[PDB]
C-alpha cells in the first residue's frame, strides 16, 4: 500500500504507506503536498525512510546514512519539519 | 551508583562496526569515568578486562553515544572454554533530526550557534551536546 | 525548497478543520493532502515560524470553541451531563485529529519552544502566552478542563450522583451519557504524567463512594 | 535482498522497496497500487534503460546499488494510449552552500 | 629486535611535566607500536605493566619525540617495598632548528610547504612529520 | 634563583643571568667587565625603573619575570657627568605574518 507526497516543484513521490507513517508529522498530516520541500529533499526523505526500514535492526552491518551537505540543511528543515 | 564491581576475576574481550572513532570508557571502582584507547572504523582489538566491570562506548571527537552488542552498556561475563567475550560496537537508530544536527554541530563553531536563523530551543538543542555524565543520571 | 507560508491560509483552514474536527475524514485524506500542506508550510516556515501566531489564534479559537460549547452547557445545566461530556467528545476527538494534524506544529514548534509546566509555575516563561505551549491536543484538553469541567463540576457531580442514586432506587437513567461524562473526567487529565486520575478521584470518586454508602446503609 | 528504488517518470517518483529477485512486472503492480495505472500502461526502465516485464530487478538493481539510503532510479514512462511518453523530470537542484559550510 | 619481553612478571608504574598532551606507545612482543591513553599537561596516572616491556612517549597532535626520566625509552623494574616506579615525562632540549620546524609544521598545511620562501632542503626537513618507525630504525 | 636579563642601553644589549639575590651593583660590575664603564657611571633600571645599587634584582627581576626565555630588560643609561643620559632603542619590529601563518 502507498501514499503520495508532492514536492514544491510538483514532483510526486509515491511511497509505501508504512514508510511514510514513519514521520510523526506525516502521521499528523492520503496525497500530502509539500510546497516548501523540493524534490531533491523529498527524494532523500524517502531514502531515509527506505534506509530506516531496511537497516532498522538488520543483520548486515549498518552503513552510515549518507547525506549530501547542500541537502543536509534543507533536509534538516524537512527532518525538523517531519520529525 | 554505576561503579565497577572489584571482583578481580579476569575476562578477555574482543572489541568496531561503525563509521566512528570509537572511544571505550570504563567507569572506575568509585564511579569516575576513565577513557581507554580508540578504535577506528572496522578495527578489532583483543583486550583484557574483568567480570562485572562497567564499559560504555562513545565517539572520541563529538562524544556521541554508540551501541555495543546492540545495547547501550557492556559488562564482561565468564571466558567459558577460555574464549574472549565479543563486543560488537555499532551505530544506534539516531533520529532524522539528530542525524541532521550532528552535521550542524560539526560545521559551525559553538560561538556562532545563537546567530543561526532558528527558534531558541534549536540553539538549546545545539548547546546540549552528547554529555556523557547526564546519560549516567539517565542510566541510574 | 523550505519556505514561509502566511498564517491566514494555514490558520483559518486549520480553524475550519478544528471546527470540523468532530470527524477524521478530513484528517486521513484531506489533512494528508490539503490541510497539512497549508499548515506544515507555515509551522516552521523557513525564515520564521508563524507557529507562534498559529498557536495563539488556535488557542483563542479553542477558547472560543470551548466557550461556545460552555455557554450551551452553562445555561443547560441538566444537559451538563450530556453536553459537557459530548462536547468534550467532539472537541477532544478534535484534540486528537488536531494532534494528528498538528504533530508537526506540536513537534517542530511547540515542543522545541516548550518550557516545562514547573518552569512556568515557579516564575519562568515564553510559552504560556495564552495557555502553555502544549501540543494542540493537550492544549485543547487543558482548555476543556479549565473552561468546561472546572466551572460545571458541581452540577455534573450532583447530577451523576442523583442519577446513580436513582439507579440504586431501580430507575434506568441514561447509562451511556453517565459513563461518557465520567470518562471525560479521566481524559481531561490524561496528559498529566504525575497523576492522570487525581481530578477524577477528588471531583467524582470521593463524592460517589459517600452517596453509595448512604444508599446501601438505607437498603 | 531488498532493493530500494525511485520509480521516476516525468514529475512522478515512487519510493519503494522490492526484492532483488522480483520482476519488473510485479514492480508495475506496485506502481499500479500507487498511480492507479495498469502495468501494460507502464514502461519501467532501470535508471533510464527499458526493462522487460519478465526481468528481475537484479538483472542492475542490487541491494548495494539500489540501496536504502541511495536508491536506484527505475525510470517509468506511462503509455498514453498506444505508446510510451519519452522517459523523468529530474529532481530539482539544491541551493548553493552558505559561506560558513 | 626492539620489542617487549614476555616475562609475565608484573610492575606498577606512575606516568606528565610538560605543556603538551603526551601519547604513550608500548612496543609489543613482535616489536610493532601500540598507542596507549594520553596524558594532558601536568596530569598523572598509576598504571600496571610488566618487567622487560618497552615503552616510549610521543606528542598526541604532532607525533614529536618526548623524554621519560631524561631517556627516550622506559622499561619497568621490580617494585621495591611495593612502591610504584616513577616515569617523569618531559620535553627534550630540541635543536633550535627542530623547534622552528615544529611551529611551521603545526601551523601550515603540508601542501603549502613547497610554496614557502626558504631553501629546498628545508622542505625535506619539514616533510619528516616526526616518523616513529624511522626512530625505531634509528634506535636499532 | 637565576634571573635572566637584557641590560639595554640605547643600541646596546647585554644578555646575562644573575641571581635573584644578587645586587644591582654586582650587575653593574658584570656590565663594567663587559662595557668597561664603572658602576657609579651606570644607572640600571628594572625594565625602565631606576634601580639603587644596594637592591637585589628580586627587588622586579624574579626567575619567572626575568626568565631565561623571556628575560627582563634591565635598562642602562650611561653617565653624562653627574647625570644619566635619557634611558633603550627598542628592538626592531618583525615583518607581517605571511597569510599561510
Amino acid at each position: 500500500m502507498y501514499v503520495k507526497l508532492i514536492s514544491s516543484d510538483g514532483h510526486e513521490f509515491i511511497v509505501k504507506r508504512e514508510h511514510a507513517l514513519t514521520s510523526g508529522t506525516i502521521k499528523a498530516m492520503n496525497e500530502v503536498n509539500f510546497r516548501e520541500i523540493p524534490s531533491h529533499v523529498l527524494s532523500k526523505v524517502c531514502m531515509y525512510f527506505t534506509y530506516k526500514v531496511r537497516y532498522t535492526n538488520s543483520s548486515t552491518e549498518i552503513p552510515e546514512f549518507p547525506i549530501a551537505p547542500e541537502i543536509a540543511l534543507e533536509l534538516l528543515m524537512a527532518a525538523n519539519f517531519l520529525d | 551508583v554505576l561503579r565497577s564491581v572489584n571482583s578481580r576475576e579476569p575476562s578477555q574481550v574482543i572489541f568496531n562496526r561503525s563509521p566512528r572513532v570509537v572511544l571505550p570508557v570504563w567507569l572506575n571502582f568509585d564511579g569516575e569515568p576513565q577513557p581507554y584507547p580508540t578504535l577506528p572504523p572496522g578495527t578489532g582489538r583483543r583486550i583484557h578486562s574483568y567480570r562485572g566491570h562497567l564499559w560504555l562506548f562513545r565517539d572520541a571527537g563529538t562524544h556521541d553515544g554508540l551501541l555495543v552488542n546492540q545495547t547501550e552498556l557492556f559488562v564482561p561475563s565468564l571466558n567459558v572454554d577460555g574464549q574472549p567475550i565479543f563486543a560488537n560496537i555499532t551505530l544506534p537508530v539516531y533520529t532524522l533530526k539528530e542525524r541532521c544536527l550532528q552535521v550542524v554541530r560539526s560545521l559551525v563553531k559553538p560561538e556562532n550557534y545563537r546567530r543561526l536563523d532558528i527558534v531558541r530551543s534549536l540553539y538549546e538543542d545545539l548547546e546540549d551536546h552528547p554529555n556523557v555524565q547526564k546519560d549516567l543520571e539517565r542510566l541510574t | 525548497k523550505p519556505r514561509v507560508v502566511d498564517f491566514d491560509e494555514t490558520w483559518n483552514k486549520l480553524l475550519t478543520t478544528i471546527k470540523a474536527v468532530v470527524m477524521l475524514e478530513y484528517v486521513e485524506r484531506a489533512t494528508w493532502n490539503d490541510r497539512f500542506s497549508d499548515i506544515y508550510a507555515l509551522c516552521v516556515a523557513y525564515p520564521e515560524p508563524l507557529g507562534e501566531r498559529l498557536y495563539t489564534e488556535t488557542k483563542i479559537f479553542l477558547e472560543n470553541h470551548v466557550r461556545h460549547l460552555h455557554k450551551r452547557v452553562l445555561e443547560s445545566e441538566e444537559q451538563v451531563l450530556v453536553m459537557y461530556h459530548r462536547y468534550w467528545e467532539e472537541y477532544s476527538k478534535g484534540a486528537d485529529y488536531m494532534d494528528c494534524l498538528y504533530r508537526y506544529l506540536n513537534t517542530q514548534f511547540i515542543k522545541k519552544n516548550k518550557l516545562t509546566e514547573a518552569d512556568l509555575q515557579y516564575g519562568y516563561g515564553g510559552v504560556d502566552m495564552n495557555e502553555p505551549l502544549m501540543e494542540i491536543g493537550e492544549l485543547a484538553l487543558d482548555m476543556w478542563r479549565k473552561l468546561m469541567v472546572e466551572p460545571l463540576q458541581a452540577i455534573l457531580i450532583r447530577m451523576l450522583l442523583r442519577e446513580i442514586k436513582n439507579d440504586r432506587g431501580g430507575e434506568d437513567p441514561n447509562q451511556k451519557v453517565i459513563h461518557g461524562v465520567i470518562n471525560s473526567f479521566v481524559h481531561v487529565e490524561q496528559y498529566k504524567k504525575k497523576f492522570p486520575l487525581k481530578f477524577y478521584q477528588e471531583i467524582f470518586e470521593s463524592p460517589f463512594l459517600t452517596e453509595t454508602g448512604e444508599y446501601y446503609k438505607q437498603e | 535482498m531488498d532493493v530500494f528504488l525511485m520509480i521516476r517518470r516525468h514529475k512522478t517518483t515512487i519510493f519503494t522497496d522490492a526484492k532483488e529477485s522480483s520482476t519488473v512486472f510485479e514492480l508495475k503492480r506496485i506502481v499500479e497500487g500507487i498511480l492507479k495505472r495498469p502495468p501494460d500502461e507502464q514502461r519501467l526502465y532501470k535508471d533510464d534503460q527499458l526493462l522487460d516485464d519478465g526481468k528481475t530487478l537484479g538483472e542492475g538493481f542490487t541491494s548495494q546499488t539500489a540501496r536504502p539510503q541511495a536508491p536506484a532510479t527505475v525510470g517509468l514512462a506511462f503509455r498514453a494510449d498506444d505508446t510510451f511518453e519519452a522517459l523523468i523530470e529530474p529532481f530539482s537542484s539544491p541551493p548553493e552552500l552558505p559561506d560558513v559550510m
